[PDB]
């Protein structure tokens, strides 16, 4: 599951219609997951990049997932006649208990986390941050 | 077409049945009325609004917002999104 | 245009969207098929204001900014015609926050 080796400029472009710190991140040649630098919540920004390469975002801060073009792999394709292909990051609708980690992970510390009552599996679910090597395997057995 | 789900506390809320659906505990528990020994009002209203949301915008290119949870409400609701399932 | 509405009296809660054109009377319609008590026996009001059966959700005030899905805007509901006061009871009350921020 690796970016193809070009060596065809593709005009691409991410705009963030999410409310988080966006971070767009590359899938290498080899398949290695490469952080590009952050796209704040309203704005937008031009890149270059290729035809067949891969990449994917999230949330900057906590790895949450979010979706481009509605899918979660970008894959910049011909730009010809046209100019900038868009990549439009969105927030997914999350289930509502992923929603509830989220919430729950950024209130506290997980050092501090052990002292909270509930399921312990539940306490399990939530040391689980999400992750791009994680995703990246989960979104390789397809 | 409509059901009914009551909290812990008392509080009905009638929502539609497809609305009801989203949860797969509540599907499996209709198949009328689910009463919820265990999710007081502050969180099945929540969790109501909650089907409204996923139901409005799954599958939908216009820009999604954030679900919004208050703090006080997160574990509560935490506990009641897992035992549901949604 | 969707409104997103909780339709509430006592510890009755109706969620529901309808349009933001559509009246109010048909919002009484709308729950007479539901709680079976025709539009003449009911009274909706926002916010204590008594809503009148012409006049459409939006120019009462539901408008998409205001009755959003995830965040659905509350009418009161009261019945009967002698007709009994509003009164909606509260939610729960969240317990305390553990020792965080």
């Amino acid at each position: 599951l690796r970016s193809v080796n070009s060596r065809e400029p593709s005009q691409v472009i991410f705009c963030n219609r999410s409310p988080r710190v966006v971070l767009p991140v590359w899938l290498n040649f080899d398949g290695e997951p490469q952080p590009y630098p952050t796209l704040p919540p309203g704005t937008g920004r031009r890149i270059h990049s290729y035809r067949g390469h891969l990449w994917l975002f999230r949330d900057a801060g906590t790895h949450d997932g979010l979706l481009v073009n509605q899918t979660e792999l970008f894959v910049p394709s011909l730009n010809v006649d046209g100019q900038p292909i868009f990549a439009n990051i969105t927030l997914p609708v999350y289930t509502l208990k992923e929603r509830c980690l989220q919430v729950v992970r950024s209130l506290v510390k997980p050092e501090n986390y052990r002292r909270l009552d509930i399921v312990r599996s539940l306490y399990e679910d939530l040391e689980d941050h999400p992750n791009v090597q994680k995703d990246l395997e989960r979104l390789t057995q397809e | 077409m409509y059901v009914k789900l009551i909290s812990s506390d008392g509080h009905e809320f009638i929502v539609k049945r497809e609305h009801a659906l989203t949860s797969g505990t509540i599907k499996a528990m209709l198949s009328n009325e689910v009463n919820f020994r265990e999710i007081p009002s502050h969180v099945l209203s929540k969790v109501c609004m909650y089907f409204t949301y996923k139901v409005r915008y799954t599958n939908s290119s216009t820009e999604i917002p954030e679900f919004p949870i208050a703090p006080e409400i997160a574990l509560e609701l935490l506990m009641a999104a897992n035992f549901l399932d949604c | 245009m969707d409104v997103f509405l909780m339709i509430r009296r006592h510890k009755t809660t109706i969620f529901t969207d309808a349009k933001e054109s559509s009246t109010v009377f048909e919002l009484k319609r709308i729950v007479e098929g539901i709680l079976k008590r025709p539009p003449d026996e009911q009274r909706l009001y926002k916010d204590d204001q008594l809503l009148d059966d012409g006049k459409t959700l939006g120019e009462c005030g539901f408008t998409s900014q205001t009755a959003r899905p995830q965040a659905p805007a509350t009418v009161g509901l009261a019945f009967r015609a002698t007709f009994e006061a509003l009164c909606i009871e509260p939610f729960s009350s969240p317990p305390e926050l553990p020792d965080v921020m």
